[PDB]
């Protein structure tokens, strides 16, 4: 017995052999299981040669049985022809699915959801699943044999089925805090380095700013930097009254890089026009699909909600216009929501992941229904005291006390900001800052010595 | 029209590998025409997305071409057999060597 029939049946494996050979066979009937290793396999060669593509052979060909595989290969020269192989286990497409999870290119996540790596970038979908289009994306990356029926719809469903039903184990996402991912790659924020292609994989970033990285903005020097400068000295003085306040914006303005929980509440406190609305947008040029404006239900209304389940995996959420919680006919903050937005993991699929800084903008001191020492340890507050009024009525605003200096209104920096102009010096002032403050250590401090609130407790004490 | 207008077809009695042979009485032409032809039906079986389109067995056209017989048993020791079929209820129908040229019966050859 020349043949093991541990594999297939001989007569189909001899089918096989006999489909690969174009031209007649003459002797196919004496190939059995105790010669098809000897005898020599004489062709009558009326058409080319489907192996070598000659006229003919001038000897006959001959079959070899290793590794569960048949070796075809031509006598006398054997350069003249080429070797071929037929393989006798495993569908096809199981091979091709095992190739293509072999690549590390698609992946599944704790929520029973399915990532793939789609054109430098960790894709992901529900509502309509996306792994044919991986297939179709990788087909390029796989021999011939492959990429040749790797093309018909339901081939593709077969290997799709597959490989759904081999990915058993998750894995975790997003665990570099440090890394800013866009849609081109990923840009390292310890160094100034910025990965694109592969090295942007090994980092599983599945949520991305939404604009493409440029090196030739991100330089220092820039056309916008300078009035980028000006722009943040007029918002902010640089002065020694209001010294403090500049590193504690500088540091909330850099923690809305960092991918993990912060550990405080930041309010924009501020009068009318004092910038912090330009702040806001500065922040949403910069930093893309990263930031989002929620409303005020996450505060004055029941959490357990579109407004809570968007924050996932968010680096930074703002909140606008508190309406005057002092006064009558307002819901308070509620603090049982700061109890809850700080912790790691947001309940509202329920569970979230909370990477955002969130940051309130505010005109009046708010007040809370209750007032507890967890209050005392993550809220800070921002002043802003510089006035951008128009021409008319400058003394009107020279003359307030809640102002320290006013300037004149430029009405051309909204379209100009809207148009993402300050996009990059911005952000490079950022990661500037973040390797100022946030290095090795990213953690936010309060003040609560600058509440209103805050002092009956300290006159408590 | 010749080999669609008149066909007759033969079920094996294996279930789980479906075995079917089809017959056009109609169509007549030589052996190297057949020959030749493998070539095409290789490429057709390639590229149509009809799933029987790829179980077709191009090897049988070989010297001496030998098929089982409608009603004959493929092994002495096997029990796959090929029977009658409706509504053709003459065996000269399932047997490619029977020649019968009328006037809807067309014939064609090889000009070389
Ligand atoms: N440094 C600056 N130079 C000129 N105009 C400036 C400026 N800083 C801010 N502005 C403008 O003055 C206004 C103040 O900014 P805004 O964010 O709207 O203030 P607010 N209402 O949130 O306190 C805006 O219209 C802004 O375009
Ligand atoms: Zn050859």
């Amino acid at each position: 017995k020349l043949w093991e029939p541990g594999f297939i049946s001989f007569e189909d494996a001899i089918k096989r052999v006999s489909k690969i050979f174009i031209n007649s066979i003459i002797n196919f009937n004496d190939l059995d299981e105790n010669n098809f290793t000897t005898v020599p396999l004489v062709i009558d060669y009326v058409t080319p040669c489907a192996l070598c593509k000659k006229r003919s052979h001038k000897h006959p060909h001959q079959l070899s049985l290793e590794n569960g595989a048949i070796r075809i290969y031509k006598t006398g020269n054997p350069h003249s022809c080429k070797v071929k192989i037929v393989p006798l286990d495993g569908n096809k497409l199981f091979n091709i699915a095992q190739r293509i999870l072999d690549t590390n290119s698609v992946l599944l996540t704790e929520r029973g959801d399915h990532i793939v790596w789609i054109n430098n970038s960790w894709k992901f979908n529900s509502e309509e699943p996306l792994i044919t289009k991986l297939i179709l994306s990788i087909r390029h990356q796989l021999p011939k044999e492959y990429s040749s029926e790797l093309l018909c719809p339901r081939k593709r469903k077969t290997v799709e089925a597959n490989i759904r039903d081999m990915l058993v184990d998750s894995v975790e996402t997003d665990t570099y805090p440090d890394k800013l991912p866009f849609k081109n790659g990923v840009l390292d924020l310890v160094d100034g380095m910025f990965y694109s292609g592969d090295d942007a994989k090994k980092y599983t970033c599945t949520v991305s700013t939404g604009f493409k990285f440029d090196d030739t903005k991100f330089v220092e020097d820039s056309p916008e930097m300078e009035e980028l400068m000006n722009i943040i000295n007029d918002i902010q003085p640089l002065t020694d009254e209001n010294k403090k306040n500049r590193e504690l914006y500088e540091k909330t303005l850099s923690s809305c890089l960092c991918g993990a929980t912060k550990g405080c509440l930041t309010f924009f406190f501020g009068e009318t026009a004092t910038g912090k609305s330009t702040t806001k947008r500065l922040l949403k040029s910069a930093i893309g699909d990263l930031f989002v404006e929620t409303g005020q239900t996450i505060l004055t209304d029941v959490l357990d909600n579109p407004f809570i389940a968007n924050m996932h995996l968010k680096r930074s959420v703002f909140c606008s216009e508190l309406p005057d919680f002092a006064c009558s006919g307002s819901k308070k903050i509620r603090s049982d929501n700061i109890k809850k937005l700080t912790e790691p993991c947001v309940i509202g699929k329920i569970n979230n992941r909370n990477h955002a800084t969130i940051i309130i903008d505010t005109n009046y001191k708010p007040v809370f229904d209750r007032i507890d020492n967890a209050l005392m340890r993550r809220i800070a507050v921002v002043r802003f005291r510089t006035h951008f009024s128009q021409p008319s009525g400058r003394e009107a605003a020279e003359n307030n006390d809640a102002y320290d200096k006013v300037k004149l209104l430029d009405e051309g920096l909204d379209g100009k900001i809207q148009n993402n102009r300050y996009r990059f010096a911005f952000l490079y002032l950022l990661v500037k800052w973040y390797k100022k403050y946030h290095i090795p250590i990213m953690k936010l401090y309060p003040t609560p010595e600058e509440i209103p609130d805050f002092a009956f407790y300290l006159k408590i004490g | 029209k010749s080999m669609r207008s008149n066909f007759s077809l033969t079920k094996s009695t294996n279930r789980d590998k479906t075995s079917f042979h089809i017959i056009f009485l109609d169509t007549y032409t030589t052996m190297d025409t057949l020959i030749a032809m493998k070539r095409t039906l290789l490429e057709l079986s390639r590229s149509s997305e009809n799933p029987l389109t790829r179980s077709i067995d191009t090897a049988v056209y070989r010297r001496k071409t030998t098929l089982r017989v409608v009603g004959t048993r493929k092994n002495p020791n096997c029990d796959t057999i090929h029977v009658m079929q409706p509504p053709h209820d003459n065996i000269e129908d399932y047997l490619f060597t029977y020649v019968d040229m009328n006037n809807n019966s067309y014939y064609f050859s090889l000009q070389r």
